[PDB]
RNA sequence: GUGGAAUACAAACCAUGAAAGUGUGGCCUAUCGAUCCUUUAGUCCCUCGAAAUUUGAGGCUAGAGGUGCCAGAAAAGUUAC
RNA sequence: AUUAACGAGAUUCCCACUGUCCCUAUCUACUAUCUAGCGAAACCACAGCCAAGGGAACGGGCUUGGCAAAAUCAGCGGGGAA
RNA sequence: GCGAUGGCCAGAAAGUGGUGUUGACGCAAUGUGAUUUCUGCCCAGUGCUCUGAAUGUCAAAGUGAAGAAAUUCAACCAAGC
RNA sequence: GUCCCACCCAUACCCCGCCCUCAGGGUAGAAACGAUGCCCUGAGGAGUAGGCGGCCGUGGAGGUCAGUGACGAAGCCUAGGGCGUGAGCCCGGGUCGAACGGCCUCUAGUGCAGAUCUUGGUGGUAGUAGCAAAUACUUCAAUGAGAACUUGAAGGACCGAAGUGGGGAAAGGUUCCAUGUGAACAGCGGUUGGACAUGGGUUAGUCGAUCCUAAGCCAUAGGGAAGUUCCGUUUCAAAGGGGC
RNA sequence: UUAACUGAACGUGGGCAUUCGAAUGUAUCGACACUAGUGGGCCAUUUUUGGUAAGCAGAACUGGCGAUGCGGGAUGAACCG
RNA sequence: AGACUAAUCGAACCAUCUAGUAGCUGGUUACCGCCGAAGUUUCCCUCAGGAUAGCAGUGUCGACCUUCAGUUUUAUGAGGU
RNA sequence: CCGGGACCGAGGACCGCGCUCUGCAAGGAUGCUGGCGUAAUGGUCACCAGCGACCCGUCUUGAAACACGGACCAAGGAGUCAAGGUUUUGCGCGAGUGUUUGGGUGUAAAACCCGCACGCGUAAUGAAAGUGAACGUAGGUGAGAGCUUCGGCGCAUCAUCGACCGAUCCUGAUGUAUUCGGAUGGAUUUGAGUAGGAGCGUUAAGCCUUGGACCCGAAAGAUGGUGAACUAUGCUUGGAUAGG
RNA sequence: CCUAGUAACGGCGAGUGAAGCGGCAACAGCUCAAAUUUGAAAGCUGGCUUCGGCCCGCGUUGUAAUUUGGAGAGGAUGCUUUGGGCGAGGCUCCUUCUGAGUUCCCUGGAACGGGACGCCACAGAGGGUGAGAGCCCCGUAUAGUUGGAAGCCAAGCCUGUGUAAAGCUCCUUCGACGAGUCGAGUAGUUUGGGAAUGCUGCUCAAAAUGGGAGGUAAAUUUCUUCUAAAGCUAAAUACCGGCCAGAGACCGAUAGCGCACAAGUAGAGUGAUCGAAAGAUGAAAAGCACUUUGAAAAGAGGGUUAAAUAGCACGUGAAAUUGUUGAAAGGGAAGCGCUUGUGACCAGACUUGCGCCCGGCGGAUCAUCCGGUGUUCUCACCGGUGCACUCCGCCGGGCUCAGGCCA
């Protein structure tokens, strides 16, 4: 029933909801369990970082396409441009994704530079310590200060473009001919009439001869 | 807390404040929104007019990301400049440069125009613009341009 | 002071009378019908969400098909077991 | 529609018979009754003498009158709207 | 009512069952209720049963025509009524 | 019937005291005040259903009284006292034996006469209703603290061979026998008992079971069913036993 | 709107308590928010409808009982104080 | 005979769905202080029930707004008992 | 202007109004005297006496009712918790607000620290394509607390006339992909709009809805199992019933 | 977590209701069919076996190597890549060892209580011992220490070597890719899925730049994105059923599980099934020796104990109901309100206090001044002086004032 001025209620409590109720009294306990696992995992990968290298990628809709984030893995064309064989890459801490493509030059150039920055900071220990190979670090450079995150050392430096800048006066540009508002109205109008105008031109030319 | 309750005050009094003639039975009148068109019509017509019926056309599989375009008025255009730099322009100490403002980087798509603008030229980049907003920017000595 | 009938103006186009005027149905007090669905009239208008053109369907404004228990469920009896 | 025989089936009359009745009397056994031993249950707001009055229009309690003396045994079927 | 490729009945189905080690002097389904003497008239109504000449009504599938197609329109049309 | 004096008493009216509620004032160069206090002035007080305010009690939690206690904590009894309008609070006397309270905040499974309310315990009735079908008992002696219903003898009776006799089937499970015994059971009693305690007792080649088949039940070959399983019993099966 | 600055509505400036233009009271001004219970009533003077009438059935204004004790009517929800 | 199917039959017994739903009957736990009702309007398969308005409490805010009134007086209208 | 009785004594330095003015009856009682100093006054309980007094809870217009529940006592016994709304009280920040999904850290379920997204708010209106808030010191008139240089300025809020944005109905400029575009000016029309932002989080109370939903209560319905030791009907295999 | 009580479904009523994007937890990739090893079935189960193999069998209607769309096959081209064995050292599990009062007095049956004096502490968590114990006992903290077993990781060393196998850069040309399957119609069920979201039955039944999808049915023309009808795979997630462990503003024997106990027990039902009640002597049994009355059960004495007002019918021991003793009332109920009386029992209050004068007794040092120190900077304290008409205390006598109850 209803008796006063109310908002019409819709509470979905007509099933046996009390059989499926999940409280979380183990929130602090599960946090301790996760930290112990991370600490154990880091110790197993002794000098290596605890992560993999990811590429930079742009979000997909008209909302969010102004921002960039990290993706799944590097493409096969990016790896070839840097000069890293595809079989070697996943064994030195680099992720690979075989189903992403480079439709532009902007994304390709950004990720190629990312790979060769990483390759310059890499230290390779030989498979057998008494017989080093010419592609390994010659062990005088094996001692340095290292990083073990790879998500803070190679993160997204700036996800958004700068929101403000300054130019000298008299260098400001001139507007479009009729004005910005009129340009938008004209672009919309042309799209709504592309089919009508093409048909009119076609029947005119056919009836011409 | 249970000690601040009228339940504690009713102890010792018959009927618990519910009446001797009417008795607080189980569900006199139905459950929920029952009787909306029959015996709860007086309530449903004084409040909530427009409750019953259909209006408009349908839209299968609507994606809300197609309709994203937040707007900002010219009234608050200068609040997007950092505070220290903003005071230099207003006091009249730059007089040689102009600021270039990116609306998309701040999370806006369309520029409406509601208030007034001080007479200092500015450069605005936007996806959409109102007719009045473009008039006031140009009259102050600025220009708006479209960026997608 | 929520949902048949009545009163006085405004904006158009008309009828009558020489004219002032009168006329928004029957001299006055009764003679009637929501949501959902269907069907017709209207603009020539909006949408079918990867893009166009023709069929089809869907919306926006006004009537009609009816609820006489007339603010409007779809409904036959018996029990002396 | 009739119908011999049959019926712990319903109905009317006759003979015999009788305590069914006029009209009620008497006898025997077992109880009840008293004692020793053993030993429950139903029910119970508080209780337990009436007449009238008014009152939810039939009072144990209220109002005005009648009256009214410990503790008790065998029976009884008016009331306790048992 | 029925001559076994059958009548009546059981089961979710079955290379499944009862009547049935059966065959009209038999099996199955209803009414009346020994013997005697009788058992009249009514087929309009509700049922049951028969005959197809009936084109009247008439499903899905199939056939023909129009259309760019979705589709629409026509003839033909089992049993039943 | 009419007229006239005096007198009687409501929680009503008038004057006084006290309680509460409402309204209106005063109080800092602070010798100053639970300023949420104190001082001055006026009016008002009925109440079911119902609304709001303030207070009292109970089980637990944080802080604080450097709290009480085997020289006696908590609980219980008490026509012994004091405080409060009231729910309640405090003290004396007795019993007893290991923990408990005041103040400010926090918290709740927090306050009972009723629900033919739930569980447990107990009355009147009341030493009351009753312990009356199946014909029936009497004498002497012995045992024993104690004998109508224990044993011996002698009388009197009933069942009257379709028995109150002598044996079995189903069912029970030691109820069978001997010795002994306080309570409880045998709706009276009890030295007696199908009761209570301690021991003992059931012997088969011939009596039964075991062997055979009946009405029927279930395996195998096969066919259904998502499946637990349903049908099928000689079938649309390459189905056995006898000697040297 | 009128033949018409002729009117109609809204105003500037100026004048009029030498008295702001009946009586009495003001022991309670205006506006808002949120919500409880109730939605079986009955009695009486005067006015009244149906009925032979009823401690019957139905209305209007006002006062009561319900929700309320106290002094009278011996008793007596509603009468007198 | 609606008879019998373990003291159970006009549809046995046992566990679970299940704390099945009830506009209907019964109950609902300390004290003091202040305020204090309704049985009426409209709609409803509405008549032993609801929503809606009224009657009631609590919190306030605006000024302490010459502000009001279940009343009298003076002038002036309407009515068909 | 003189007599006679009854009940009462609030207040606690002075201050005031006055008079018959060495003082007083003028803003509230003092003076003198006797007995006794304890159960004498006073209090609790029991009983007799005068007057008064129907059994509680409940439904009801009306209960002491010949209306229902209640023999007695002890212990148990009924408006709760979660999500989502709303108005009002307290608190933090304020055009913003919200650490706790997660990460860092720890004396380890506490306390402390971090910030990318996101939610609500900052802009509405149309079914939709779409468009999108200043003529003026953010307007004029009448009231209006407070301030004031005394001329005035006028918060909050109320009444009234206008201005701006979206929708609906008219009008249709310069131009031109010659069929597009929609400027400008109107209209007894309409919006949960603008017109010098108020919100976000949290704490406490009343109210609403779904849930067992203040506590106890049907006649019924559904899913899966167990019974023919009584009784009904049938099948296989056995038994029993004087004398006329 | 958010999207979102949103798009959508619904006698469009009551009601119902997802997904893409975004932030985070956790991250990991692969193998078959379709090709001739064809200069050599190069593959495998089983038996016997000096241990090296041998023998039959499976299999050409296809067992190995090679390829899986990210490709690849076939050619060029010249660089690069790999196999064994030791192994310090560390981690996990079990086990041995760990500081300080029984010091003195009082109460008590017995301190573990009160008082006095000490000590330990990376240990003052918890429990026991005749009452509240850091130091009486077990344990509690800390890194170490004696001994034993098996695994895992790993700094770094010692050794062969290209028969073979592997990666990269370019290219004319090649480039096999899953059928009663997809898809279509119709019926039923289901979903938020709307001219039909998924699943299944029946009928029809494909193709090679082909095929599916692109949330409104249909024809024509474009575009985007993947590659079905064969297969494997850790982590972040669920759960207290099983075996262990640590806890709480939870319950305290009618509560908490039906069960704190010989509880799924005793008992009921033909059966499926139903299903209770019931904790506490004392520190220690020291659980009453003996005498006497009685047939016995028992009683009376006498013992144990701090206590028998703890005796196994056992801590404390309330009410209903009952016995004895004591007080009182009663002519067809009793109980209750206001107000006297009688009898019984009882709490308070009062007992003196301040002041003045006279005498006796005792002690100081009263006022003033000097030195030191505080403090509110003008008010005090301590040391010195004072030394009898001053100051303080007690006792004796007299006087005024105030004091309890009823008139
Ligand atoms: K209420
Ligand atoms: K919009
Ligand atoms: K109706
Ligand atoms: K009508
Ligand atoms: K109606
Ligand atoms: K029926
Ligand atoms: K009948
Ligand atoms: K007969
Ligand atoms: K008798
Ligand atoms: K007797
Ligand atoms: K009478
Ligand atoms: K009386
Ligand atoms: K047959
Ligand atoms: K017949
Ligand atoms: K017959
Ligand atoms: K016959
Ligand atoms: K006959
Ligand atoms: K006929
Ligand atoms: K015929
Ligand atoms: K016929
Ligand atoms: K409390
Ligand atoms: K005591
Ligand atoms: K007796
Ligand atoms: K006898
Ligand atoms: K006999
Ligand atoms: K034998
Ligand atoms: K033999
Ligand atoms: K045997
Ligand atoms: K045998
Ligand atoms: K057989
Ligand atoms: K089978
Ligand atoms: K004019
Ligand atoms: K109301
Ligand atoms: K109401
Ligand atoms: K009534
Ligand atoms: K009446
Ligand atoms: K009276
Ligand atoms: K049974
Ligand atoms: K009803
Ligand atoms: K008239
Ligand atoms: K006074
Ligand atoms: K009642
Ligand atoms: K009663
Ligand atoms: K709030
Ligand atoms: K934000
Ligand atoms: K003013
Ligand atoms: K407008
Ligand atoms: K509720
Ligand atoms: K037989
Ligand atoms: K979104
Ligand atoms: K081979
Ligand atoms: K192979
Ligand atoms: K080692
Ligand atoms: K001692
Ligand atoms: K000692
Ligand atoms: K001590
Ligand atoms: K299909
Ligand atoms: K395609
Ligand atoms: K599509
Ligand atoms: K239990
Ligand atoms: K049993
Ligand atoms: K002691
Ligand atoms: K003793
Ligand atoms: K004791
Ligand atoms: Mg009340
Ligand atoms: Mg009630
Ligand atoms: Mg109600
Ligand atoms: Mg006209
Ligand atoms: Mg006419
Ligand atoms: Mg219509
Ligand atoms: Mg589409
Ligand atoms: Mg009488
Ligand atoms: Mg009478
Ligand atoms: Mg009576
Ligand atoms: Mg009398
Ligand atoms: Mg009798
Ligand atoms: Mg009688
Ligand atoms: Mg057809
Ligand atoms: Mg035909
Ligand atoms: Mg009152
Ligand atoms: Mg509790
Ligand atoms: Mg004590
Ligand atoms: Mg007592
Ligand atoms: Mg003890
Ligand atoms: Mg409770
Ligand atoms: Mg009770
Ligand atoms: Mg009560
Ligand atoms: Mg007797
Ligand atoms: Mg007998
Ligand atoms: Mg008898
Ligand atoms: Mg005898
Ligand atoms: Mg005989
Ligand atoms: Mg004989
Ligand atoms: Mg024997
Ligand atoms: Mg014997
Ligand atoms: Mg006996
Ligand atoms: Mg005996
Ligand atoms: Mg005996
Ligand atoms: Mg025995
Ligand atoms: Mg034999
Ligand atoms: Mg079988
Ligand atoms: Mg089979
Ligand atoms: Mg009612
Ligand atoms: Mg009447
Ligand atoms: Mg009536
Ligand atoms: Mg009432
Ligand atoms: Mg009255
Ligand atoms: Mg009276
Ligand atoms: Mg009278
Ligand atoms: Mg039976
Ligand atoms: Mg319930
Ligand atoms: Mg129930
Ligand atoms: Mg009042
Ligand atoms: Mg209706
Ligand atoms: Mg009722
Ligand atoms: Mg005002
Ligand atoms: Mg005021
Ligand atoms: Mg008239
Ligand atoms: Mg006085
Ligand atoms: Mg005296
Ligand atoms: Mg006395
Ligand atoms: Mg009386
Ligand atoms: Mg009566
Ligand atoms: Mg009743
Ligand atoms: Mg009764
Ligand atoms: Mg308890
Ligand atoms: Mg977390
Ligand atoms: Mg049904
Ligand atoms: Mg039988
Ligand atoms: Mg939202
Ligand atoms: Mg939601
Ligand atoms: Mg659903
Ligand atoms: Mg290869
Ligand atoms: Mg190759
Ligand atoms: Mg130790
Ligand atoms: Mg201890
Ligand atoms: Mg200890
Ligand atoms: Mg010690
Ligand atoms: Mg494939
Ligand atoms: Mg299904
Ligand atoms: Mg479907
Ligand atoms: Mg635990
Ligand atoms: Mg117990
Ligand atoms: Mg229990
Ligand atoms: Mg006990
Ligand atoms: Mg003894
Ligand atoms: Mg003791
Ligand atoms: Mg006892
Ligand atoms: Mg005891
Ligand atoms: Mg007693
Ligand atoms: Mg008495
Ligand atoms: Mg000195």
């Amino acid at each position: 029933a209803i008796k006063h001025n109310q908002q019409i209620p819709n509470n979905h409590f007509r099933k046996h909801w009390q059989r499926r109720v999940r409280c979380h009294f183990d929130q602090p306990g599960k946090k301790v369990t996760r930290r112990l696992a991370r600490r154990a995992k880091a110790a197993a990968l002794a000098p290596r970082p605890v992560d993999k290298l990811r590429p930079i990628v742009r979000c997909p809709t008209v909302k969010y396409n102004r921002r960039t984030r990290l993706g799944r893995g590097f493409t096969l064309e990016e790896l070839k441009a840097a000069g890293i064989p595809r079989l070697l890459a996943p064994t030195i801490g680099i992720a690979v994704d075989h189903r992403r493509k480079n439709l532009s030059e902007e994304s390709l150039a950004a990720n190629v530079q990312r790979l060769k920055d990483y390759k310059a900071r890499l230290i390779l220990f030989p498979r057998k310590s008494n017989k080093p190979k010419k592609a390994d670090t010659p062990k005088d450079q094996q001692t340095a200060e290292t990083t073990t995150s790879l998500r803070t050392s190679f993160g997204v430096e700036q996800p958004l473009a700068p929101g403000f800048t300054e130019i000298s006066k008299s260098e400001i540009p001139a507007g479009i001919e009729g004005g910005a508002y009129r340009a938008l109205r004209k672009a919309r109008s042309d799209a709504r009439l592309v089919g009508v105008r093409e048909k009119r031109a076609k029947e005119k030319a056919e009836a011409e001869a | 807390p249970t000690r601040f309750s009228k339940t504690r005050k009713h102890r010792g009094h018959v009927s618990a404040g519910k009446g001797r003639v009417g008795k607080h039975r189980k569900h006199p009148g139905g459950r929920g929104m029952a009787g909306g068109q029959h015996h709860h019509r007086t309530n449903l017509d004084k409040y909530h007019p427009g409750y019953f019926g259909k209006v408009g056309m349908r839209h299968f599989h609507l994606l809300r990301n197609h309709y994203w375009r937040p707007s900002i008025n010219i009234d608050k255009l200068w609040s997007l400049v950092p505070s220290d730099v903003r005071e230099q322009y207003l006091s009249g100490q730059k007089k040689d440069t102009a600021p270039v403002i990116d609306l998309l980087s701040h999370g806006y798509a369309k520029l409406l125009g509601k208030g007034r603008l001080p007479e200092i030229p500015v450069v605005v980049r936007a996806r959409y613009v109102s007719a009045e907003a473009e008039r006031k920017v140009k009259e102050a000595g600025g220009v708006v341009e479209l960026v997608a």
